[PDB]
């Protein structure tokens, strides 16, 4: 049951893929690898073929790619972007060079439905229900995606949305302690970024939208306040506590005095995400049944994921051997029902 | 969401 193949040449770049992908145009390149648009005529589905560029040229990118296809192959919620199709053109191993990896393709992120209308209220519960119920399922496999941003979160017209890019205006969205190393961070880093999500749907602002790191963790310590001594406690840099023990001290700002105007219930959510103390944020589970989505929570259709071993990542492995393991995910992918 | 969001 290998398919039949076509190869052919756009930019640059030789394209042999099987030929239910028809109509392959060029979307653009990068270190994630080449992209084009495509036509799944077994599904019927516009779908991204993503060829992954040079995924084992060394020891660190063919662990990276095996990390990666492990991650995306686990990947099953409907809030999350899951693997269509991974195929190569080898015959065998020993001819193993390309990975090409599908998923349905993309309409528009956050900010293009930013930038078309202006959200409702209910809009932005949906939106925001929608992150953390796919963030439940993540982390319930202890999965940090670490780069949430409206970019990398996907909606079509009928509002609903699923979490795209998992990691390895940057830095606006992520948390501070890890912003500037603080830490070993929790999932909670997660958090703080729907945070900042939330906040710039509600008003229509960035809310840290600092230049360089320090300029953004001022504005950071401006809302929440300066770290109190149970935190200082926790971060290891001696370098770190000292130079935030050089800060003037800050009181947390009253944040209803902040976000003016918006549903009350909104606010309170933003206080319990936008705690600089990571471990005291709002888990995503509990977030999911705060009462500002209470229209949308639904206990028995939020579900978690199965367990995801990652103890390859202490795996010291040849190149050819990491090349090996990608191989055999490749040859083990069972497609996605419908 | 019954209503159809804008696309660009």
């Amino acid at each position: 049951e290998r398919p039949t193949f076509y190869r052919q040449e756009l930019n640059k770049t030789i394209w042999e893929v099987p030929e239910r992908y028809q109509n392959l145009s060029p979307v653009g390149s990068g270190a994630y690898g080449s992209v084009c648009a495509a036509f799944d005529t077994k599904t019927g589905l516009r779908v991204a073929v993503r060829k992954l560029s040079r995924p084992f040229q060394s020891i660190i990118h063919a662990k990276r790619t095996y990390r990666e296809l492990r991650l995306l192959k686990h990947m099953k919620h409907e809030n999350v972007i899951g693997l269509l199709d991974v195929f190569t053109p080898a015959r065998s191993l020993e001819e193993f060079n390309d990975v090409y990896l599908v998923t349905h393709l993309m309409g528009a992120d956050l900010n293009n439905i930013v930038k078309c209308q202006k959200l409702t209220d209910d809009h932005v519960q949906f939106l925001i229900y929608q992150i953390l119920r796919g963030l439940k399922y993540i982390h319930s496999a202890d999965i940090i995606h670490r780069d949430l941003k409206p970019s990398n979160l996907a909606v079509n017209e009928d509002c609903e949305l699923k979490i795209l890019d998992f990691g390895l205006a940057t830095r606006w969205y992520r948390a501070p302690e890890i912003m500037l190393n603080w830490m070993h961070y929790n999932q909670t880093v997660d958090i703080w970024s729907v945070g900042c999500i939330m906040a710039e749907l509600l008003t229509g602002r960035t809310l840290f939208p600092g230049t360089d790191h320090i300029d953004q963790l001022k504005l950071i310590l401006r809302l929440v306040g300066t770290p109190g001594a149970e935190l200082l406690k926790k971060i290891s840099s001696e370098s770190a506590r000292n130079y935030i023990q050089s800060l003037t001290q800050m009181p947390k700002m009253n944040f209803a005095n902040v976000f003016i105007g918006a549903n009350p219930l909104a606010v309170d959510l933003l206080e319990k995400m936008l705690v600089l103390d990571s471990d005291k944020r709002i888990t995503a589970a509990q977030a999911l049944a705060h009462a500002y989505f209470a229209q949308y929570h639904d206990p028995d259709d939020e579900p978690v994921a199965d367990p995801y071993d990652q103890s390859f990542e202490s795996r010291d492995l040849l190149i050819d051997e990491w090349k090996s393991l990608t191989y055999d995910e490749v040859i083990s992918f069972v497609p996605p029902p419908l | 969401r019954n209503p159809g969001l804008k696309i660009p």
